[PDB]
This record gives structure tokens, sequence and C-alpha cells, in this order.
RNA sequence: UGAUUGGUAUUGCAUGCCUGGUGACUUA
RNA sequence: UUAGUUCACCUAGCCAACACGAUCCGGUUGUUUGGGAACAAUUCCCUUCUAGAAGGGUAAUCUAUGUGCUACAAU
RNA sequence: AAAUAUGCAAUCAAUA
RNA sequence: AAGAUCAUCGAAACGGUAUGCUCCUGAAAAAAA
RNA sequence: UGGAAGCUGGAAGACGGAAUCGUUAUUAAGCGCCAGGUAGUCCUGGACACUGAAUC
RNA sequence: ACAUUUAAUGUGAGGUUGAGAUAUAAUAGUU
């Protein structure tokens, strides 16, 4: 899907408490 | 992705048949149904069979081949990558044969050699007294069979208000 | 359940008219109600009472 | 029903298994024929078939 | 186009009394036999599970829930099927503009 | 606060810790700790399924890919299921699943040494 | 005499186009509407009364 | 619809009959205000049902069973409505419809008009309570001889009270024995010999009022679980399988199947009869696990699974194979 | 204890006459089957295995005694009695059609 | 459009024909026998054992191996086990076990408490409506006036979901059958056995 | 002549579950033939399901207006082995 | 929050599933009333021509039914004159639920069949303009 | 048109700043109310009210 | 800007330091948030000391903005943005 | 847990219903 | 309980939503098992090691058009 | 100051 | 919820096509550099 | 070539030629969020809110 | 909670009408 909802998607779980990575890697 | 099948064992390769068939093939005989209880077909054409030799290849792909067949599991379906090598250590022998189908399916069911057809019609009494065999185990196979379906114990009779009317019915 | 609650309920099956069935109901649907068994076996438990008194 | 009725009167059919066809199907009123759904699926086949 | 020769206003059709469609018979055929074999599933399932195996159940196939598509109900069309009417956009146009819906809470003149 | 992974409400959806001491940590390292301590939970218990998973008691093993990948699979992404998985339906912390596991097992908590305990969140 | 208590307004919406066939930047919106409206009756002597009265008041 | 030939058809008739129709209603109305001032139930009806004293149950059901025999059967209406107040307001709808709408107006305003009635206002609280106000309570408090249904308690104390008499004639001993409240629990049904499974059954309405099954009845679980004060799976938890694996997951599944909602007692009852029988025939747990073990180890190594050639390549190349043993048009032309 | 007794009384006269849930398994090759061959129950130059026992049906409440080969343990062809005796009928036929085709080759 | 082509079958096709139809969906409406559902599981299990394997199997296989050590699995020890077929079920268990009041007049609770159902009226229906058959009690720890290690036993018991702190109360809920009255029924035999297993402490 | 009244099973004063299952209204000879051939058989028509019903009797009807060898059921099931588990299931009184 | 009873149906319409909502549909009920109104509509008039047919014998077959059913035939019939109405009446073909609500029309019902009358002024299913009813109008068309 | 939707009436109206218009149709009980209505129930100022065109027995 | 949003009307009235501020405020976001908080506080200000809304006229304090979001359009990305219209 | 009276074959240049685009909709 | 039931043309669109005329088969219909394109190719090759549960390189072709998504801006 | 340790939406005080 | 405030590392440190191992759904998204 | 993630990244790409499109202030532009397609699947369609201008 | 067991279960052997043409005895004895 699109980039920044996979961002979104990384942004929550950084919110839910799993600190994961932003970088587009 | 879209506007496909949904099967990938038909990509994939079924089991290795002992006895290879053209099928359909180009020649062979009216075909017959055996008869009507299964609805197997019979006819009888050419067919060949390949056996492969270790001894006959190089030493680098003998080695590999044995290190494939002889792990734990088999490896690669325990071959080799097709080659010049391998298909002259494979020697293919040719000889009638007489093979099965299913109707209306019309999938191959096997495929049996002039050797076997004479050795089962050499051994065609030992079928028989087999066939007996089981003939007769089959009571108590049925017998021990009809008990096999696992009953809920309900309540066959249950009155009206069993508790109110604890009257007609009773021990001491 | 749920899936098998979609379409329309069969069209087959609808109730015919007919003159006899509906005269039929017509006298069924005055038919008397009787007493009850609870107030007969109330009666009689009275009489009961009142001999064993 | 009543098209096809209406039609076959005025002779404005000239297949010989459609008029058949709607013969058998709508010259008999519902309440006259012996079985109310005579068939159920596809016209030409009847009902129980256990091939269609 | 301001038809030539325009013919008469014809009637629609009955509301609750589809044509014949195969398509949607064959789907209610779908629907009962997943129906009755919903609890064979679940018994695969529960087997496969306690062995600790993801295997295919092939029967799934044909008598599974995937099987079921939403069809409308009066048009018979197999898209554009909401559960909430269960009828495509000419069926669900048909049964409002004929009144059907006033009873329940439909209300033309929203627009969202 | 911009990028703090706890939300603004500090959730710690998969944080695990020891009622007996202050040792806290995550689903991941639980798994980890699960692994190592196969030696115990075996005698506590107590070429074989039952054994299968010893080879996994390296800790060399596990930091290669290996046993990393291994690892992995096992500790899946709870935060991450469908998509359809939003709003009310948006995943929910496993730490009471992970903390039962770990109970059950009876793993050794590392700074205590314990056998029990290991409530769900962080104290 | 019950408490009143007003309750919201439910709304739901199933969307289609307007056409037969193509034209998808045409569509239409069904809007339903639902009303609830609670009343509450406290330390009940009278049930028999109070649920003759409430079942019996409902309406259309 | 021909013209009138015999005068049963003619207008007159049906309005007298409307007018009778009424009047039979009114009388009803007025022989319920007469049984409910000769047979009041002191302390309301709530409170006599509660305390279940036999004086106001008899009382209750005397009333009923009197208002039931007097509930006449109307000319106009196939609905035989035992609340007063429906029966009312229908004879004056359908005499309103009749003769008294100029317009669609006034038969909108029908019901506004049948609302304004101030003899409907008074009849509109004064309806029988129904089951559900009290069978709940009474289930949760856990008393199983009990009836909501009036006439039905009044039966149940009646038939008691009968047998307590014909001993009554050690003899104490015998006549509490043949009391009800003392008969063991697990003696009810034979097939469960275990206590408090049985209750007390509800009178709420059943069936189907209008349909091809109007007359249908209970099911065949449907009239057992009425019965019981809840269901569980002790029918199926027998005869287990051997193995202990299979043993220990049939008895959780039965356990979870318990308590879960969405799974109908059939249902239940038939997936624990086929995993039953699945489990006793397929091979031991102990053997499927080393074979699936031995199959597929820890680490994944490289010819352990079987090749799969591209969907294009297998078939997306032109015609090259079709399997029949008897075409007509084979692939060689 | 003594209403479980009870109960395993009363379930078992119950189910007597229906069902026991008993269980007939016995692995694969059956262990009641009948050997066709030498020890190893292997006929032909091609060592293929063959036994006849008795198939279950998919009801499994009928069985058909049934001549199965296998390559190993895998079974390929299964015959009934029925299509053993319709085989043997018609093998004068095919070993016509055999010798045509060696001929052939 | 036009007509299909029409071939005359052969001796040899009417000869070799299926005297049967193939299975169709309408027949597979009838139900898998248990026979042939083991038949197909040891079918399958065989073939994928044989070769016919897959990553993802061995990743549930890897998966499965940790619920065993976990022991969250119906797995039997070789030694501590190996080395009843009937049994009294729980809801069965509690039935038995529960205590029930002779009279009315007899209260087998002691302590105040509040039952709350809801139940559905209105004109005629065909379908019922759903979420109308769970019942539940609400209570407050003070008024059930327990020492200090009962009560936390209570709230241990009932957990952090069924406590409400604010105003210190306390509900237990029931809605596991589609019928009231026996929710009603395994309701009050729950709150007996919780009262019970409380008093335990 | 007309169709026999139908009998109220308790507390009513009609049965169309009755007439429905007898095949009397609505009117349908081979539901008429269903009901009798259970009857005879000895299984309780009335205490059926729709479903039950409507499936013997298009098994019926298939087996009649095509031979013996119709209706054909997977799994090796057969009509005598429907028909012995409707016996069972409801027993004719 | 400057209009809330205008949104107030704002938040189940949008950001809540339907499952979840509390809405309640409608659909298995209009099924079952369209139907009914067919149903209706069909047989109402022909049953009501039916009963009319004769005319004569209407009191005689009630008089014979009653003697072979109740054995009295007394209660329509007191004297010989007295006259019966028969009011037209179609089956009820909808599964409504039987109800412990005292006010329900429809729960009391114990004939299976429903009184029919022909006249109402207010069209029930109202169209938009010159729509019709579909199954309204069996004449085949006429074309130009 | 609240008017005409509770009396069940027919047809069309017309109304702008200072004038209105309208042709009406419906029973004579519904048509004599809306007449009434115009002439005395109106919500705004109503310097002149005419009817023309009558006609009853319709069919 | 928000702050001063905020705390404007205090200045305005001169009651600078004079009133300590209590606010309940939700929904909406921090622009929002602040008009709100500002019409409210001008709403009390007033109340207090009615004489002094001269001085909160001239800014507008006293003004409500009623205005609300834009609905999305059918056939449209947003109230007014739509897709690039290709000719031919 | 209540199935059915063939064709998704041509003819939108026969039509009904329904849509797109352009035009209009002024009174006392 | 609140629908522009509005009018004219573009022989504009939809017979594949449905109905209804003309005309054509009734197999120009249903049922069963599968498939329904572009991501090649050769267990891709080679090396080590008891076996890898190891290590390294190679890899073409893709006519044009419209609309969305994501990207490139300091010195 | 022995008070707090402080980011904001699209529902709900006629009940959080 | 993000784009926040605040405060660090900081320029192809951009871009993310591509790449066998891993995760989610489902009976089925397989093999593969 | 269902979607998501991770290790490596020698894929183009430095605002894009003739030409060409959207847009009336809680609008443009930016940002996130979510009902529905009754397993999974879009950057589509339909909405929701937050920041939020300039220009004749 | 107090809780083995309705009758069988033999060969190393687990696949019960075969999930199917297309070179390797690969697999459940050897090949
Ligand atoms: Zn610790």
């Amino acid at each position: 899907r699109n980039k920044k909802i996979r961002m979104s998607l990384k942004k929550r779980r950084r919110r839910k408490g799993k600190r994961a990575p932003c970088r587009k890697k | 992705w879209r506007t496909r099948g949904f099967r990938w064992d038909l990509c994939q390769r079924g089991r290795r048949r002992w006895v290879h068939i053209n099928y359909p093939p180009r020649n062979r005989s009216t075909v017959q149904m055996l008869d009507e209880s299964h609805e197997k077909l019979v006819f009888v054409c050419n067919g060949y069979i390949d056996r492969l030799d270790p001894r006959l290849l190089p030493e680098r792909l003998r080695k590999r081949l044995e290190r494939n067949r002889k792990a734990a599991l088999t490896r690669f379906d325990g071959k080799l990558p097709w080659g010049q090598a391998v298909e002259s250590a494979i020697k293919r022998t040719h000889t009638p044969c007489l093979a099965f189908a299913q109707a209306h399916s019309h999938h191959l069911l096997e495929a049996f050699s002039m050797a076997e057809v004479l050795e089962i019609e050499k051994l065609i009494p030992e079928i028989r007294e087999a066939f007996k065999a089981s003939k007769a185990k089959l009571a108590e196979q049925e017998a021990q069979d009809k008990f096999t379906r696992h009953v809920s114990v309900d309540l066959v009779d249950l009155r009206e208000d069993p508790v109110s009317f604890p009257f007609t019915l009773k021990q001491r | 359940r749920q899936m098998m609650k979609w379409y329309w309920p069969s069209k087959y099956m609808l109730q015919d008219v007919q003159m006899a069935q509906y005269f039929q109901m017509q006298a069924m649907r005055f038919a008397p109600r009787p007493a009850h068994v609870s107030l007969t076996t109330l009666s009689a438990t009275m009489e009961q009472c009142w001999k064993k008194r | 029903r009543l098209s096809f009725l209406d039609r076959f009167a005025r002779e404005r059919i000239k297949g010989e298994k459609a008029r058949q066809l709607g013969a058998q199907l709508y010259v008999k009123h519902p309440d006259q024929k012996p079985v109310w759904p005579d068939n159920k699926g596809l016209l030409t086949r009847k009902w129980p078939s256990p091939f269609h | 186009m301001a038809a030539r020769n325009p013919g008469p206003v014809l009637n629609p059709p009955p509301i609750a009394f589809p044509s014949f469609n195969r398509r949607c018979q064959k789907d209610w055929l779908a629907r009962r036999a997943f129906a009755e074999n919903e609890v064979n599933g679940r018994i695969y399932k529960n087997v496969y599970q306690n062995l600790g195996f993801k295997g295919p159940i092939p029967i799934l196939n044909k008598v599974g829930q995937y099987r079921i598509r939403m069809r409308c109900i009066s048009g018979g069309y197999s898209r554009g099927i909401f559960r909430f009417t269960r009828m495509a956009r000419m069926g669900m146009l048909q049964l409002a503009r004929e009144g059907w819906l006033k009873k329940y809470g439909y209300r033309p003149g929203l627009f969202r | 606060a911009a990028r703090r992974v706890g939300g603004i409400g500090r959730r710690c959806f998969l944080t695990l810790h020891c009622s007996a001491c202050s040792f806290f940590f995550q689903t991941s390292d639980a798994i980890k700790l699960i692994l190592t301590q196969q030696h115990h939970i075996l005698r506590k218990k107590g070429a074989a399924s039952k054994f299968s998973l010893l080879p996994l008691a390296d800790a060399s093993l596990l930091l290669k890919r290996r046993g990393a990948l291994v690892l992995r699979s096992l500790h899946g992404d709870p935060l991450v299921g469908s998509r359809r998985q939003r709003g009310e339906f948006a995943p929910q912390a496993p730490t009471a699943e992970m903390a039962k596991m770990l109970n059950k097992s009876c793993v050794p908590c590392p700074r205590c040494k314990r056998e029990g305990r290991w409530e769900e969140g962080k104290k | 005499w019950p408490v009143p208590r007003r309750i919201g307004r439910r709304q739901w919406r199933v969307t289609y186009l307007k056409s037969p066939f193509k034209y998808k930047y045409a569509l239409r919106h069904y809007v339903f509407e639902d009303h609830r409206y609670a009343f509450a009756f406290y330390d009940v002597n009278s049930v028999q009364e109070v649920v003759s009265a409430a079942l019996g008041a409902m309406a259309g | 619809d021909h013209y009138i030939t015999s005068a049963n058809f003619s207008e007159p008739v049906e309005l007298l009959s409307l007018a009778e129709d009424l009047h039979k209603a009114e009388i009803y109305t007025q022989t319920t205000e007469k049984l409910e001032k000769q047979w009041p139930a002191a302390g309301g009806v709530a409170k006599g049902i509660q305390g279940d004293q036999f004086f106001d149950v008899m009382a209750a059901a005397v009333r009923e069973d009197l208002q039931d025999q007097s509930r006449p059967v109307l000319v106009n209406e196939l609905t035989d409505h035992e609340n007063p107040y429906c029966m009312k307001r229908e004879a004056l709808r359908r005499l309103v419809l009749h003769a008294c709408t100029r317009n669609c107006l006034d038969e909108t305003l029908t019901d506004t008009l049948l609302d304004r009635r101030a003899d409907l206002q008074r009849l509109r609280s004064k309806a029988r309570l129904p089951p559900e106000v009290l069978e709940p309570l009474a289930a949760f408090v856990g008393i199983t001889r009990f009836s909501f249904d009036r006439r039905a308690r009044l039966n149940q104390k009646v038939t008691a009270v009968q047998h307590a008499l014909r001993q009554i004639s050690e003899k104490v001993e015998a006549v509490l024995s043949v009391l009800p409240e003392n008969f063991p629990s697990d003696a009810l049904h034979p097939h469960h010999p275990f206590r408090n499974h049985f209750g007390f059954e509800s009178s709420v309405p059943y069936g189907v009022v209008g349909s091809i099954s109007m007359g249908k009845g209970r099911k065949k679980i449907e009239k057992e679980l009425a019965r019981l004060r809840y269901p569980t799976l002790q029918r199926v938890a027998h005869s287990l399988p051997k193995d202990l694996k299979y043993r220990e997951s049939v008895a959780h599944a039965i356990r979870v199947l318990e308590r879960s909602r969405g799974w109908d007692f059939e249902s239940k009852v038939k997936a624990i009869n086929a995993l039953v029988e699945v489990w006793n025939r397929l091979a031991p747990g102990r053997t499927y696990e080393k074979i699936l073990n031995h199959a597929f180890p820890v680490f994944r190594g490289r010819g352990m699974v079987k090749k799969t050639r591209s969907r294009a390549a297998v078939f997306n190349k032109g015609l090259k194979y079709i399997r029949s043993l008897t075409t007509q048009k084979p692939l060689h032309a | 204890r003594t209403a479980l007794e009870s109960f395993k009384v009363a379930s078992k006269n119950a189910t007597k006459t229906r069902g026991r849930a008993w269980s007939v398994y016995e692995g694969w090759p059956p262990r009641s089957r009948v050997r066709v061959g030498d020890e190893y129950s292997k006929v032909g130059p091609l060592q293929r295995r063959a036994f006849v026992f008795n198939r279950v049906d998919g009801t499994g409440r009928r069985r058909e005694p049934t001549l199965a080969f296998c390559c190993g343990n895998k079974p390929v062809l299964m015959l009934s009695e029925a299509e053993f005796e319709a085989l043997v009928k018609k093998l004068p036929w095919i070993k016509h059609e055999m010798a045509e085709f060696k001929k052939l080759l | 459009r036009g007509k299909k082509e029409k071939v005359i079958l052969n001796a040899e096709q009417v000869a070799t024909k299926t005297r049967l139809p193939p299975i169709r969906l309408e027949d597979r409406i009838t139900p898998e026998p248990p026979a042939t559902v083991a038949r197909n599981i040891r079918s399958q299990i065989s073939r994928a054992v044989a070769g016919w394997k897959t990553k993802r199997m061995f990743t549930y296989r890897n998966k499965y191996r940790l619920r065993r050590l976990v022991g969250m699995t119906h797995d039997i020890d070789s030694d501590d086990e190996f080395a009843g077929r009937t049994f009294v079920t729980p809801l069965t268990k509690l039935q038995h076990q529960a205590a029930l009041p002779r009279s009315p007049l007899h209260a087998r609770f002691d302590f105040p408490h509040t039952v709350h159902y809801d139940v559905f009226w209105g004109p005629p229906q065909v379908e019922e409506e759903p979420n109308k058959s769970g019942c539940w009690v609400s209570f407050r720890v003070a008024d059930l006036k327990l020492s200090d290690s009962q009560e936390q036993r209570l709230l241990d018991i009932l957990g952090p979901e069924r406590y409400d702190e604010q105003t210190g109360v306390v509900c237990l809920e029931a809605d596991v059958f589609p019928q009231l009255n026996h929710n009603a029924a395994y309701l009050g035999d729950i709150l007996q056995q919780l009262m019970r297993e409380v008093k335990k402490a | 002549y007309g169709p026999e009244a139908p009998q109220p099973p308790a507390g009513l004063h009609w049965s169309w579950w009755e007439l429905y299952v007898k095949g009397v209204n609505p009117e349908y000879p081979p539901r008429q033939r269903m009901f009798a051939f259970l009857t005879a058989q000895g299984v309780d028509v009335l205490e059926m399901e729709i479903r039950e019903i409507e499936d013997v009797t298009r098994w019926l009807e298939m087996s009649n207006v095509y031979g013996e060898k119709f209706p054909r059921f997977p799994y090796d099931v057969t009509f005598q082995d429907k028909i012995e588990a409707l016996k069972e299931k409801y027993p004719l009184a | 929050m400057a209009f809330r009873y205008r949104r107030e149906g704002q938040f189940t319409k949008f950001r809540v599933h339907f499952d979840r909502s509390g809405f309640r549909p409608y659909i298995d009920e209009l099924k079952w009333e369209i139907m009914d109104w067919h149903y209706k509509r069909a047989m109402g008039p022909q049953m009501k021509k039916t009963l009319m047919s004769y005319q004569e014998g209407s009191e005689k077959l009630q008089y014979m039914h009653d003697l072979i059913a109740l054995g009295t035939a007394k209660a329509k019939f007191p004297h010989a004159t007295k006259r019966f109405f028969f009011v037209p009446a179609l089956p009820v073909t909808i599964p409504y639920r039987r109800s412990s609500n005292p006010f329900c029309l429809l729960s009391a019902n114990k004939t299976g069949w429903l009184q029919w009358s022909p006249k109402q002024r207010v069209p029930f299913p109202q169209p938009l303009g010159k729509r019709k009813v579909g199954g309204t109008d069996p004449q085949p068309p006429v074309f130009p | 048109l609240q008017v005409g939707r509770d009396l069940f009436l027919v047809g069309w109206v017309k109304c702008r700043s200072r004038f209105a218009t309208g042709h009406i149709q419906g029973d004579v009980h519904a048509l004599s109310y809306m007449r009434r209505y115009l002439e005395k129930h109106v919500d705004e100022s109503v310097s002149s009210v005419r009817f023309y065109e009558e006609n009853f027995g319709m069919p | 800007y928000n702050r001063m949003d905020v705390l404007q009307p205090f200045f305005l009235t001169g009651t600078a330091g004079i009133y300590d501020l209590f606010i309940h405020v939700r929904g909406g976001g921090s622009s929002g948030q602040a008009g709100a908080v500002r019409l409210a506080v001008g709403r009390a200000l007033v109340s207090a000391c009615p004489a002094c809304a001269r001085l909160l006229e001239e800014d507008m304090v006293l003004y409500e903005d009623t205005r609300q979001r834009m609905p999305k359009m059918p056939g449209r990305m947003k109230a007014r943005k739509m897709r690039t219209w290709t000719k031919r």
C-alpha cells in the first residue's frame, strides 16, 4: 500500500509501545 | 495475479511412475471398461522404463547425487540438474504395457508391463484364496464396525414438569 | 444460519384458499372451553379434605 | 401466461417447439393443473433432475 | 435519443418475485452446503491444530463460506451488493421509489 | 514527546515485569529467555520431539541468522495484523498471554531467579 | 411518573450509482434514521400497572 | 362479485353484526371488572406471585379461568384477544373503518380517535403481567417448584395436596416423604443422576402465530431444553477416545463448548459425536508427533520443498496437452 | 463418585444398541490383510507389493474385499473381486494386444 | 453466435462412458461422514510427509513446538503420565453442588445486590431481537461486609474489569446461553460458587 | 368430499402444519406421497423439520421419476441410511 | 460543538460498524411484508367472489359444518330467523412470533386465518408520482 | 406542502414574495379544508384571496 | 498567536493578572480550542463587568464563528478538488 | 436453515425504467 | 411521513440489472474437473565441508496512451 | 506553596 | 492521530524500484539468486 | 503478480520540451483517521476531522 | 474434586477407489 500509511502503522506501533525504526529501509 | 487459478499442485509434479506412457497414447488398443462397479478403463500400449546407474556418472555429479540422497531427508527429490551426463547415465528400456484409467475423469491410474501381467496371471489362484480369506474375515469385520459410533445419552422420555410431578415413578 | 437467510421464502408453500377449509375454521373457532383440570382437582381435594378433616 | 395466451389466440407464435412448450405450460390454469409446480429449474429439464 | 416510435409505459416487475437465475440457485446451493458442512470444517481445523500441522482442506473449496457471494435479491447481479440491503442499485431504487421503505425510517429528503 | 515510544499515555503493550523485583522486559526478550532456559523448564517438567528445540539454547546460534530468523518467526508481529484491525478492533496487548506462558513454564527471573510472578505491564 | 431520558438519533447510509451502466461519478445516498427515548420508573410497587402502561403505550 | 341474492350479505346485517361484536366486547369488559372486584389480589399481582400463597394462587387461577370461560367469540374478527382493551379497540376500529371514514384523512385519524378515548386510556393500564417480569428472577433465585401461570401453579399445589392427603389417614415421616419438596433431584430422570438439572417450564408464548407451520410446536431438543435450569453437555461426556491426547482434547472441547455462545446445542452434540469417532479412527497422537517432527526439522534446508514451476510455463505456452482417452479431435490435428 | 458411577451405568445401557464409540484402527497397511507374493509380499521383477483387505466405505459401516497393489506402501491400483474377475476374463485380449505391440516395437 | 458442432459418439465412447453423473454441489449438500473426514486427514498428512511440504509448514511446526515447550498443548508425557473417559462436566458439577432454597421465604445469598436483565417487546416480528439473553448482578463489597482477606480474594477473583473503584461496585455477568432463564440460573449458580470461594479465603 | 379437518395440537383452533405435512394445503401430490411413505416406514412426519421434509420429498420424487439408481449421495451414503436415520430421530407414535 | 443535534447521527453513520452500532435492520421483515401484500392482493378478491358465487347455500354449509365440528350449531343460528354474516378471510403466511406482549394484535390468534377487507382509502405502498407497484397490471402491453 | 401532504391533495402551488397561485384537486372535504386554511390559517400578510375554476364530480 | 487569542481580552479590558482563569476544553484542535476559550473568556469578562464590553466589541471578541467544514462532494476528491480532466 | 417454469444469444436504430452533456424554468 | 414524479435534443449509454417487442436456438442450456499471458531461462552455477543447520557471481525483453500514489529544491 | 509533574479531533452530563 | 512544542545527530546520511529465508488472512499468495 | 516486515541496496530521478490540468475561505494546499466490498487485498470510490492561506 | 478400563489393536510399517502424461528405485526392506 502507500508509504505514508505504512509509516502511520509504524507510528501506531510506536505509540502502543514498540520501538520500531521510522526509516523507509 | 488476478484472473488465475488456485492450484499449485498442477504446477508441481506427482509421484514418479515406475512405467512411463504417453497418455493419451498415439497408438493404443480400443479402450474397454473393466467393470461398472468402479468405472475402470483398460487399454494396451507401448511403455518405457528408465533406470539410472550412479557408477556411469562423473565424480562431481555422483558425489552430489549421493549427498542429496543419503541425507536424513532426501533433497531435491534425490536427483541432479538435467544434463548430458545424467541423460547418458539413464538407460531406457521399451516394453508393452497395460494401463488403467478412470472414466470421465480419464486420470491415469496404473501401468503394468508384460512381466507383471504374466506374473499376476500365474498367481491368479492366490488372489482368489486371499479374497476368500478376506470375505471370511468380513463377518467379524462388520460385527466390530457396527459399534463405531459415539451416541449421545439423551432424555428418551421426559415428562412435563418433572420437578413438580415426581409422583408416578419413584424408588424407595 | 446467517448465511442461509438471504433470498426470499419459497413461493410454492403459500396456503391455498378453500371454501371447505374456511367453513371448517368458522365452525371450529366457536368451540367451547371446558373447565380447568386445576379447578376440578381443587374441588376433588376440597371434598377429600372435608372427608378427612 | 396472459401474454402467451393472447399471442397464441392471435397466431403470432411461429416455432412449433415454442407453441408446444407454451401450450403445455400456460393452457391449463394453475387451479386446474394436476400439479401446480409441474416443473422447476430448467424449463425443458424436469425438476428432480440428477444431471442439472 | 428522442425515440422515433415510443412504446407503452410498462409496469415494473414484482419486487418479491425475481426471474429465474441459475447463478442465484447455485449460490443458494453453496450457502446450504456451507451451512450443512460448517461443523466438519471446524473438526478438520481442530484436528490439524492439535496435530500442529498446516494442512489444506480441499473439500472446503466446494463447501466453504468463500464460495458464497452477495448477489442482488431482486436483480440477481453479483456486484455492488450491501448487507444492509442485499440488493443492487436498481433493486434498491425500485424498492425505494415504490414506497416500501417509508415505514423503515428511509428519509428521501437527506443527501448526506 | 514528538516520537517518544510510549504514546501520550505511556502505553507499554509489550512490556512485562517481575513483581518480586524491579526487573522488566518485553515479549521478544521473554521468548529469548524461554529458548535459553530450556534446561530448567525441562528439569521442572521431569531425536525426541520434547528436546527438538534444545539447539536454540546457544547465544551464538541465536545471534546467527539461522537462529535470529527462528526467533523472529516464533515472536511474530502481535501489533501487526489485517488492515481491518483498526479503530475499536486495534490489536490489544498480548502481555497477559506471555505472562501466563512464562508462569506455566516456571522460567526463572534473571534478576532474582524466582519461579512465579511476572505480571503484565511495567511496575 | 417516570424520569424522562431522551436518547440521540442514529443514522446509516447505503451508496449507489445513479445509472445502470458506467458513470461512476453520479452517485445516490439512501439514509435511514432511528430514535430512542427512555423513561425510568423507580421503586416500582404497582409492577403490573406500570408494565401494562409501558407496553400499551407503544404506537405504530 | 355477483349482486346480492340472499339478505345474509346485506349491508344492514353487517352493521348489526359489528354492533353485536361491540356489545359483546363491552359485556366482556364489564365481566372482567366484576371479576377483578370479586376476586382481588391483595398486595398486588407481583407480590402475590412472589409470596406464592395457596389462597392467592387459588384466587388468581379462579379469576383467570372465569375470564377465559366468559371471553366471547366475535363474528367479524378471527383473533380471540384475551385483552379487553385490544378487543374493544379492534371492534371500534372496524366499525370506524366500515361506516365512519369520509376520506384518507379520516382513515389516518382513526388511530388518534381511538387513542383519545378515555375508557381505552383507563383499560390501557390493566393488562396481564408478562412472565418475563419475574421468571428470570425466580430462575436466578433457584426456584424449581414454581410456575408463572396461576392455573398451573394451582394444579401443582392441588396435586401435591391430594398426594399428601392420600397418606394422611411414622406417619408424618411418610407424609413428608410423599411431599414434593422432599423428592431427590437425581431420581427425576434415570439418564441424569445429578441434582439441580430440571427447572420450571416458562409460560412465555411459543410458536408461529401464522405461517405454513402455525401449529408446529416445539422441536425435539427445544422441548427438553425448556425443562432444564440450563443446558449441559453431559450427554456426550462418555466413551471418549482411549488415546490420552485425544481424550484431553475432546474433554477441553466439551468444557469450552459448554460455555460458548454462537453454537447451537445440536451443533455441539453433533460436533462432539463426529470428533470422538474421528479421533478414535485416527492414528496415535504420539506416532503423528514423531512422524511430523521427523518430516519437518527445526531448520529448513535447501531442497526439502517440492519444486514448483511458473504458471505461465506450465499452462500459458499454447495448446500442448489434452487428457482424453476417447476423443475424436486429438491434438495431432 | 457415586453420581458418576450411576451415569456410567445409565449411559452404557442406553448406548449399547446404537453405538459404543469403538475403534477399529489398524494402521497402513492393515494388520488383518492377506499377503500376495514372496516373504516380502512382492510380485513381479519390479517388486510391487500386493495385499488383499476389506476396504472401508465412505460411511464406515460396510466393507468389501479388495486387492491392492502398492509401490512400496502407497496404494496405486485397487481391484474388487468383480473387477479382478473381469480382468481375468479380458486377459486373452490383453495378451493379443501386448503381442501385437511387441511385434510393432 | 451459431450452433456448436455436433459430435456423434463412437461405439467406444458409448461403451466406456460413466453410468452415473459426477457428484454435484447439490449432492455435496449432504455432510461428510467422519470416516471420510479421517481418511482425508490421513491422506493429507501422508502426502505432506511424502514431500509436498512448504515453508509455512516448518514455521507452523516450530510455533507448535514452542507452544508445547511452554506447556499449552495436549501432549502427554512419556514417563510422567504414560508410565477418565467419562467425567462430570463443570456445569453439571456446579448444578449438582449448588444449594437451592426450600421456599421463596428462604434466601441463599444474605447480602444486598441488584439483578439486571433486558426484555424486548414490540409489534409482531419474525426475527428475534439479538442481544437480549444476558443478565448480571451488581453489589458493593462494603455492603458484602467481609474481612480484608476475603475482600482481596473477591477482587482478585473477579479481576479489575468487573470492579469499579469510583463507587466500590462489582458486577458479574452471564450471557452464556441464548435463553434468559438459563442465563439467570447459571448466574445464580456462579454467584453462589464465587461467594463460597471468597469464604474459602 | 373435501379435505379432512385438521386436528389442533393443543389450545388452538387450527393447524396449518398438519395440512402442509400431509400436502393438503398447499396441495402437492409429491408431498402427499412423501407423507404416506414416511408414515408407512414408521417416521413421525409431524415432528420433522421443513428442510428434512422437503429433502425427502425431492429424493422420493427423483427416485420415482428417474429410477432406483437415483437419488445418488456421496461418500457411499444411501437413501435407506437416510430413512433409517429419520426413523431413529422421529419414532412414529 | 455548534450543532450537536444536527450531527447526532454522524458518529453511528460514519465511524461505527453495523454489527456494533445497534441499528436494527429491515430486510428480514420487509421480505415477508411484500409477499404478504402480493398474496393478499391476489387472493382476497377471488375469495370474496367464490364466497358470493352461490350466496344461497352459505348458511346451510355453515350449519352442517357446525353440526360436524361442535355438534350443536346453535351458536350462529339460535333460531330460523337469525342471519350469520360471513367475513372474507385468508390464511396468514408471515411467520410472526408469538410474544408475551399483551397488546400484540397477532399473538392471540388461534385460527390461522385473518379477516380481509377490500376497502382501504389510503393506499399503503404509496409509490412516487406516476410509478405503479410492480405486479399490478397483468394485461399484456399494446405497441403502436 | 405540509397541509397538502396531510390532506392527500394533489396539484401544484407557486409562492413568491408578493403573490401565490395554485391548482388543487382532491376530495370535496379536503378542498374545503384547504380553502379555509388559505382564507384564515396563513401566517403571512394576505391582502386578497380569490378562488376560481371550481369543478365537482370528477371521475 | 494562540496564547494571544486566549489571553487578549484580559489585556483589552485591563484586567491582566487581576483574575485567575480555569478552563475545561474538549474537541477540535489547538486553534479551535483557542478560539472557543477566547469566546468563553470574553463572555465571562462581560458577565463580570458588562459596561466594559465596548472594549471587546471593536476587537470582535464576542463573536461566535459557526462555520463548519465543507462536506466532501461525490465525484470529487475533496469539497472542491477533482481529478485532472483529460480531453479525448 | 421455506430455491426454481431455459438462453450474460442478436437487436439500445422497437421500447419502459434509469443515467451523461447542453439548454432552459421571470408575474404579478 | 418532507424524493425537480419537470421539459427538448444529442437515433448519446446501458437487452451483461430487470422487464417488455422483433427475431434465433431450445445442447445459442445446465452440471463435473482445471485453466484463463508478460515477474524468463537453466534442481542458476560454482567452492568448502562428514553432511551444511555454510560461502561467492551471473540474470535479456518489456509498442503507445490516460488517471492516481510516491519521489528528487542547502552549500 | 509538603498541590501537579502537564500536548490537541471527528458520539455521548437527558449521565462521565 | 499526524503535521506538533521542545531538544539532539546531521547531508547524496535524499529517493525506495529491486532482492529466497520472516509475519497476517484464508482450504489454497507456491518455488526461487 | 495478496498485503506487511527485516538484511543488503551501482534502479531511474536535481522540479521535468512542445503542450497540459484542479481550485468561489474554515476554500486551495498539507496532515492523519475510518464505515464496505459478509476470510485476506488498492494509492480507487465515499466521508470525517486538524493546520490553514494568497490572489484583481 | 472425590476423577485407570464398554470389545479388538497382530508385521518396521504411518497413505483404505489412489489428487494422477511428460527422463533419475526417490518413499514406507534392498534396488
Ligand atoms: Zn524478578
